[PDB]
């Protein structure tokens, strides 16, 4: 509706008889492949992303906005649970590293 | 009548785009929804899993992302009906 | 996290 892509701003410019407008928008751009997942099974029990996606550097596993490739470890405040992880369907393994067990560990032991 | 359509002066133009290429980028349109969902429309097509593009969508609306994935097959079942049922319902109404 | 801290604590 205001300029092809994602739209930020938009300002007016006069013309005579009619107006002129400058559409800045936000145009993704040096994309890149990455092997996706629904969910990731880590103890018996599916885990979705709260937001954005699962993606994987070929390797390990990371939870990611779509708009832009910010990787981030998988962590229990990524994502939330739903379920079994035996109905989802394409489900991968993976850890979800959960950042209270180890801090509590190193805390107490 | 249609068939001669000259008449007395009576010039019919023909569209600058027949029906095929208007097919064509119908078609195009098409693939890019399904294997890009809306990214294809703000800048390079990102090539996303289907299922993931309608958890996606359905994050859009309110429901979560795992109400498809426990439903996937449920889902697919629903819009292959709709969209089966869909010709029926242009045939049976001219 | 209190039930969780509880029951790994004691
Ligand atoms: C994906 O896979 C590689 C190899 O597993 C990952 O490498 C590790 O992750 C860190 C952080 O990115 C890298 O700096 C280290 O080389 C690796 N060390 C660890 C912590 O295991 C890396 O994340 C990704 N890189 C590639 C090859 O795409
Ligand atoms: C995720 O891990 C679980 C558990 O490690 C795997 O479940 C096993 O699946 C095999 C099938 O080859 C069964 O024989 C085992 O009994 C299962 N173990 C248990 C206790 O669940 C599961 O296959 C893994 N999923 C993926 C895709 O790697
Ligand atoms: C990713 O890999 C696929 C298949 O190997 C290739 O067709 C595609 O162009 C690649 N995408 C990018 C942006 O690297």
């Amino acid at each position: 509706f205001c300029g092809k892509g994602y739209h930020l701003m938009s300002f007016p410019q006069s013309a005579p008889h009619g107006v002129v407008f400058l559409h800045v928008t936000y145009v993704p751009a040096q994309e890149k492949n990455f092997t996706t997942a629904p969910a990731i099974c880590h103890d018996g029990k599916a885990h979705f992303p709260r937001e954005g996606v699962f993606v994987s550097n070929g390797t390990h596993w990371f939870v990611t906005q779509r708009n832009f490739y910010e990787p981030q470890i998988i962590t229990t405040d990524n994502t939330f649970v739903s379920g079994n992880c035996d109905v989802v369907i394409g489900i991968v393994n993976n850890t979800v590293y959960d950042p209270l067990q180890p801090e509590l560990d190193s805390f107490k032991e | 009548l249609i068939c001669a359509q000259k008449f007395n002066g009576l010039t019919v133009l023909p569209p600058l785009l027949t029906d095929e290429m208007i097919a064509q980028y119908t078609s195009a349109l098409l693939a890019g929804t399904i294997t890009s969902g809306w990214t294809f429309g703000a800048g390079p097509a990102l090539q996303i899993p289907f299922p993931m593009q309608m958890a996606y969508r359905f994050n859009g609306i309110g429901v979560t992302q795992n109400v498809l994935y426990e439903n996937q097959k449920l889902i697919a079942n629903q819009f292959n009906s709709a969209i089966g049922k869909i010709q029926d319902s242009l045939s049976s109404t001219p």
